[PDB]
RNA sequence: AGAACCUUACCUGGUCUUGACAUCCACGGAAGUUUUCAGAGAUGAGAAUGUGCCUUCGGGAACCGUGAGACAGGUGCUGCAUGGCUGUCGUCAGCUCGUGUUGUGAAAUGUUGGGUUAAGUCCCGCAACGAGCGCAACCCUUAUCCUUUGUUGCCAGCGGUCCGGCCGGGAACUCAAAGGAGACUGCCAGUGAUAAACUGGAGGAAGGUGGGGAUGACGUCAAGUCAUCAUGGCCCUUACGACCAGGGCUACACACGUGCUACAAUGGCGCAUACAAAGAGAAGCGACCUCGCGAGAGCAAGCGGACCUCAUAAAGUGCGUCGUAGUCCGGAUUGGAGUCUGCAACUCGACUCCAUGAAGUCGGAAUCGCUAGUAAUCGUGGAUCAGAAUGCCACGGUGAAUACGU
């Protein structure tokens, strides 16, 4: 059957957000539609920085955007010609002063989003399927995952019918509420048309709300 | 939604907001009681004059996403089906399943 | 020296206190047979006394908000029944074999969804 | 034995009504007490389909079948109801 | 003086509070204690089918906290610095004489 | 059900009489959950069956009941092709339902402008053995009474 | 539907129904000789019955 | 039906093109989309073909007309039987 | 989760052609603002006024108009080319893998057997030894208690009172919400393979999964969606794209499904009078006062709200009346007279008053829901929303019936 986001029913139990201020109704789906923009701008043109995840403030007439990546370096630059270009560029839409700032990704394979990635873009130079899949698993527990399991679906190997597969290897537990599993996806885009991806990585069980 | 229709609704909003004043008080006389007979009758005629796209019960909320008409929700802006995808990415702050 | 209960019962909260006396009673600025027309209501709101004969040896005052009448007349049987084991820890054991000491926890069941009510589902015919 | 046709990517023409209101005034001699009874017409592609489904007195008795054409479709199906049906007064006539 | 605290985290607001009745109590002046209020709960449900299946929902929420602190015999210093706090992102105040 | 249903509830007695019988015969002529309006109905009749046997109420109404209450039910079975019926005991609590219940069916079916008359009357005719609750009651002892062969299956 | 019924009793009317449709003792699904001493009593009464029906 | 404060709803154009009628005496049929005009007293004695979706019809307007909707004499569906 | 216009994808008629929606280039002109005319309107033709901000001496930056063509555009087709999302069997207790062993082999063992459990739940055995996805637990809510805090909430003891928590006070209590305590077969009998468990007892607000929710295994049905969006392919490109007015989606010999209101006296009508919960509000919720039989109107306090407003719960209860009638039951239908929202209610809105007063006397064969604060029955709110609920999603009041059993 169909199954919950395994990110959406953790939110509060063992998960952050990722956009994080308060409003009144008045300006509550402005701030969202002014978000949605800033993502739609920096995903766009950080696509080649290896991007996790964009969390984003807005603490008070403002916006500090912190972005997480695995390659800083690129996101910064030349004692940070790009990252100032990014925050005039994003004061542009968020339409307020705005301000930038750079996480680490230490274990890029074991991030669901990145890993994701990872395979969509071999999957888009004609890269076998089973071998995207199978590095995959490998990478996640060499570095420690408690558990992984990945998911891809659509034309396979450019076949006229569509299929579904998948590796675990480890423990996921999906019905288990303090699991911190990272979950993310990414759509390929081959001229087949679309192959799915979905990854599910297990670090461990929690035990505090924090 | 078709870009068209996405359209429409932007020439839609900004008439609307641009005679609103006009339309309020060439309204405002009408509904008087105790005005002129002259004065209503004429406005009658001089409100229907002035653009339709220009009410505000013209426009009709679409998704600020997708475009889409219908299960539109205010506090977000979104179709249901948008309000979904991002809360469960927590894009929108606080919200969350709930239970009782 | 008053003596005190709290009382629960559905969505009604009933605190009260009762003193040595003769037998009055007050709820809400008002007397028993004034406040609570049912008949019922009244039977329920005694029957801790009648079981303990103190009916007219102590003199008890009240006030409930919340819930109806079931609800309050129910919640105050407890605020009693809390007290005058309080007065006297000794009565406990026979007012606890009535069944007056437990506070009654069934509440009404929410709404949910594809039902027209907690549990009645709309009708599909195979006629 | 109260009938209904539907047409999913069919057009019901007076040829396949006539043509399958016929066909299904045998099935009345397989079990007398039928009630409201519904059919469905289907083209995907190239597969022709039809299924029904029958209230009958104390059950629900479905089946669907496949012809190359329509009508050997609903040839097909009478086949498949009339089997049913038997089985099913059999076991009340059950002495 | 009455600042009403708001936010969506309980933890957070429950920063907030304790950060304001430790400056309050730093400027001299009494803090008449912080006092919570009614959380405002809006939910809605949503078909989480694109189309058709009616009897396919989710429940969501969104839980609102309020917070109030009153200022008893504000200090002139108080004013200023009550006034000048930059406080955590994602909650509201409203200080008001 | 397949497994044992665990927790009996708890009638209150009556108000007035205190009796634990009389507050069932209330539920089941209550009606849309209308307790009190019940409650009423069910005292007027007792005055006015009071007023013309005077022989108290929790003693009366009593007397309309033992004219009533069944011993012998019939039980349906299906048997090759046909379904005997075959005669069982009652149990005490079940003939309390019963006849309470057919009061209640028969006062219903009745002419008489007030419910409270039409059950007065009932449970008046009641105690002279005379009205449809009492028919009724004699018919299904007479069905069992028939078929009394078959008491003693087990099947 | 709260809680399951007496196991025993339950033991002796299924031995009883085995009888009266005429299944061999040793069909007796209990080895539990505690169950199996209620089964294989109905079991028996059964077998008085059968023989005054047609 | 309208609020008897705000007076009797017409179109402009259709208004305007009743003085010219009135006036400057004609004697030919005007065409018009105005359902929702109200007929006034002007409009005795000229008819109007008044649009009911595909085509024009013509009203000659009479005394009995007066305060209806032009649109309530243009019937829009058409049904014999079945 | 709300078609008069809009929405709208459809019909008729009127128009548009690098296009309503982008980027690129040349040329022209600040952007605006105010008007008349023709037209259903799109649009077409005029008329007035205006000359801005950094520009380093060329102006670039706006944002508009015309021109060229690379293009835009398509709710066009295929859900049987797909992603994503969803129903369903089913919150059923299942579904599997590694190594070992058995078989020529498909396969098998484990996962069977004895017990037990809501549960592949647990225990004991055993060519199996282990592991994983499910089950349970972690999450929310409800039932009891304790600590901290006490306004906009609270009033037990005091004192005062215009007797209204109204006032000074009080921090007890109710309640608000953060943090804790608590239930584990833990304690006690009896049964049981010295097991697992079972049945009963104690205390306790709660007892054996306490109640309700969230949570949906591997898979099935080429199930549903190319009209939310995305997208392989295919097709249209002075038309399958774009604009506008009017109409249509609301048509009615008829068939089926889901509801509402009834058929009355456990009731109708009139007067009088009690007791809730949950939720919404910003240019929004809108009191009090005046007007009106009424829908409403005018004027205008307070409130971004435990404070103000929506907003007086109803069934209930007492007193009166009707007296079993197609009725003082029912309120469909239709005429007349209004109100409000809105450019606009003819087609096609909601509501109000006066008059009208239909079918219906408890429903053939069949057939559905529900095991407890449930069914039944009574009111209240919200989302969508200019206006437009008998639907949907929520909230309390009153409150049953019966389970022998398989
Ligand atoms: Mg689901
Ligand atoms: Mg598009
Ligand atoms: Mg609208
Ligand atoms: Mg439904
Ligand atoms: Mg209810
Ligand atoms: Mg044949
Ligand atoms: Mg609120
Ligand atoms: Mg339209
Ligand atoms: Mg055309
Ligand atoms: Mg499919
Ligand atoms: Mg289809
Ligand atoms: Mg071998
Ligand atoms: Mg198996
Ligand atoms: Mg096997
Ligand atoms: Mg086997
Ligand atoms: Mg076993
Ligand atoms: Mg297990
Ligand atoms: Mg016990
Ligand atoms: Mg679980
Ligand atoms: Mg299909
Ligand atoms: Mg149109
Ligand atoms: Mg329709
Ligand atoms: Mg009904
Ligand atoms: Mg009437
Ligand atoms: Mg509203
Ligand atoms: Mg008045
Ligand atoms: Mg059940
Ligand atoms: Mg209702």
């Amino acid at each position: 059957g169909q199954k919950v986001h395994p990110n959406g029913i953790r939110l509060g139990i063992v998960k952050p957000w990722n956009s994080t201020w308060f409003a009144n109704t008045k300006e509550f789906a402005d701030n969202l539609d002014s978000d949605f923009k800033v993502r739609q701008y920096l995903t766009k043109e950080l696509a080649k920085a290896s991007v996790s995840r964009i969390v984003i403030e807005r603490p008070a007439k403002s916006i500090r955007v912190t972005i997480h990546t695995a390659r800083p370096g690129i996101v910064i630059g030349k004692k940070g010609e790009d990252v100032e270009k990014l925050r005039k560029v994003v004061a542009d839409i968020a339409g307020v002063p705005a301000q930038i700032n750079i996480a680490e990704v230490r274990k890029p394979e074991l991030d669901a989003k990145l890993v994701a990635d990872s395979i969509t873009s071999q999957l888009e130079r004609r890269v076998m399927f089973r071998r995207a899949m199978k590095r995959a698993v490998q990478n996640a527990m060499r570095l420690g995952a408690k558990g992984i399991k990945v998911e891809v679906s659509g034309r396979l190997g450019g076949a006229e019918i569509a299929r579904t597969e998948w590796y675990r290897e480890g423990r996921v537990p999906l019905h288990t509420l303090r699991a911190d599993i990272d979950y993310n996806t990414s759509e390929a885009h081959t001229t087949y048309g679309v192959i799915g991806v979905k990854v599910w990585i297990f670090k461990g069980e929690i035990l505090g709300g924090m | 939604a078709k870009q068209s229709m996405k359209a429409r609704e932007v020439k839609r909003v900004a008439l609307a907001d641009k005679y609103f004043a006009k339309r309020a008080e060439l309204k405002a006389i009408i509904s008087d009681v105790n005005a002129s007979d002259e004065d209503r009758w004429n406005a009658v005629l001089k409100l229907q004059t002035l653009p339709r796209d220009s009410s505000p019960s013209r426009q009709r909320n679409r998704c600020r996403q997708t475009g889409r008409p219908h299960g539109f929700l205010r506090k977000f802006g979104l179709s249901r089906i948008k309000v979904r995808e991002a809360a469960m990415r927590g894009e929108i702050p606080g919200l969350k399943k709930a239970s009782w | 020296n008053q003596y005190y209960g709290t009382g629960r019962r559905k969505s009604s909260a009933a605190r009260v206190f009762i003193k040595p006396g003769n037998g009055k009673i007050v709820i809400n600025q008002r007397s028993l047979e004034q406040y609570f027309g049912r008949e019922t209501a009244r039977m329920v709101v005694r029957q801790p006394l009648e079981l303990v004969d103190m009916v007219e040896k102590l003199d008890l005052y009240i006030t409930v908000k919340g819930g109806g009448i079931s609800g309050q007349a129910g919640a105050i049987r407890h605020g009693i029944t809390r007290a005058l084991m309080e007065y006297d820890e000794s009565l406990r054991s026979e007012l606890r074999k009535a069944g007056f000491v437990t506070r009654d926890a069934r509440q009404v069941e929410r709404k949910k969804v594809g039902l027209r009510k907690a549990r009645r589902r709309p009708q599909f015919s195979k006629r | 034995m109260q009938l209904n046709i539907t047409g999913n990517n069919v057009e019901i023409t007076e040829a396949l009504r006539e043509f399958v209101t016929a066909k299904f005034a045998k099935l009345e001699q397989y079990f007398d007490r039928i009630n409201q009874v519904y059919v469905v017409l289907k083209v995907e592609k190239v597969t022709h389909t039809s299924d029904a489904t029958l209230h009958v007195n104390g059950g629900e008795i479905h089946a669907s079948a496949e012809g190359q054409d329509m009508y050997a479709a609903i040839d097909g199906l009478i086949d498949k109801l009339a089997r049913q049906l038997t089985k099913h007064k059999d076991k009340l006539k059950q002495h | 003086i009455r600042i009403r605290l708001k936010a969506f985290d309980h933890r957070l607001i429950d920063q907030a509070t304790a950060e304001i009745v430790e400056t309050a109590k730093r400027t001299g002046a009494q803090v008449r204690g912080p006092i919570p209020l009614p959380t405002r709960k809006e939910r809605f449900t949503v078909l989480i089918s694109p189309h058709v299946n009616k009897d396919a929902r989710d429940q969501y929420e969104i839980r609102t906290h309020l917070r109030l602190v009153d200022i008893v015999e504000p200090t002139e210093k108080t004013v200023d610095a009550l006034m000048r706090l930059d406080l955590a992102a994602g909650v509201d105040v409203q200080i008001s004489l | 059900p397949r497994r044992r249903v665990i927790g009996q509830r708890k009638i209150l007695p009556d108000p007035k009489f205190g009796s634990e019988l009389l507050a069932k015969f209330v539920n089941i002529l209550m009606v849309d959950g209308k307790k009190s309006t019940a409650e009423s109905i069910v005292y007027s009749a007792l005055e006015t069956l009071a007023q013309r046997s005077g022989k108290s109420e929790l003693e009366a109404f009593e007397v309309a009941l033992e004219n009533v209450r069944p011993t012998v039910e019939v039980k349906s079975r299906r048997v090759g092709g046909s379904t005997y019926q075959v005669p069982v005991e009652v149990r005490p609590v079940r003939r309390n339902a019963l006849a309470m219940r057919w009061i209640v069916e028969a006062a219903r079916k009745r002419g008489d402008k007030s419910m409270a008359l039409r059950l007065a009357n009932e449970l008046s005719d009641a105690a002279e053995n005379k009205g449809t609750a009492v028919k009724k009651r004699e018919d299904v002892h007479r069905m069992a009474e028939a078929n009394k062969a078959f008491a003693h299956y087990r099947w | 539907k709260r809680q399951k019924r007496d196991r025993l009793e339950r033991a002796h009317q299924r031995g009883y129904q085995a009888g009266i449709a005429g299944r061999s003792k040793e069909m007796c699904p209990y080895q539990t000789l505690n169950q199996r001493s209620q089964w294989l009593g109905g079991w028996r009464e059964a077998m008085a019955d059968r023989v005054v029906m047609a | 039906p309208r609020s008897l404060k705000k007076g009797p709803f017409i179109d402009l154009h259709l208004l305007k093109k009743v003085e010219k009628a009135v006036e400057s005496g004609d004697k030919k049929p005007l065409r018009t989309w105005s359902r929702r005009s109200t007929i006034f007293p002007n409009m005795i004695g000229l008819t109007i073909a008044v649009h009911n979706g595909r085509q024009h019809v013509p009203v000659f307007v009479t005394d009995e007309m007066v305060g209806h909707k032009l649109g309530e004499f243009a019937p829009t569906r058409t049904y014999r039987g079945h």
